[PDB]
């Protein structure tokens, strides 16, 4: 059961200026007090 | 020895506080200087003799 719909609407997306987001953990170690 | 990481030092109860995906923990020099200890959850500072 898998019955698409027409009811679809185009407009071109925002965009969004995404400041300092997006860092993560960059390996599975432990660090503190000190600049890498 | 803590999972193969073979070294000579001194062990100690610590209170660097390892999230819970962390094993290891480094010095400026690239070496292991605390770890957690596998059969029961705690960190370890590891000092040189
Ligand atoms: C649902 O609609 C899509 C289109 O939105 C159908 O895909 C088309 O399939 C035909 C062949 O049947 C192709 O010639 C078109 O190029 C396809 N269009 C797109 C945009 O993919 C799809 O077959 C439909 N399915 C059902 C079950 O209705
Ligand atoms: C080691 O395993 C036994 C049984 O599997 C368990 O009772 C014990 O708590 C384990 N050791 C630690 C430090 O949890």
């Amino acid at each position: 059961q898998c019955v698409n719909l027409t009811t679809r609407t185009q407009l071109p997306p925002a965009y969004t200026n995404s400041f300092t987001r997006g860092v993560y953990y960059p390996d599975k170690v432990f660090r503190s007090s000190v600049l890498h | 020895n803590f999972n193969g990481l073979k070294g000579t030092g001194v062990l100690t109860e610590s209170n660097k506080k390892f999230l819970p995906f962390q094993q290891f923990g480094r010095d400026i020099a690239d070496t292991t200087d605390a770890v957690r200890d596998p059969q029961t959850l705690e960190i370890l500072d590891i000092t040189p003799c």
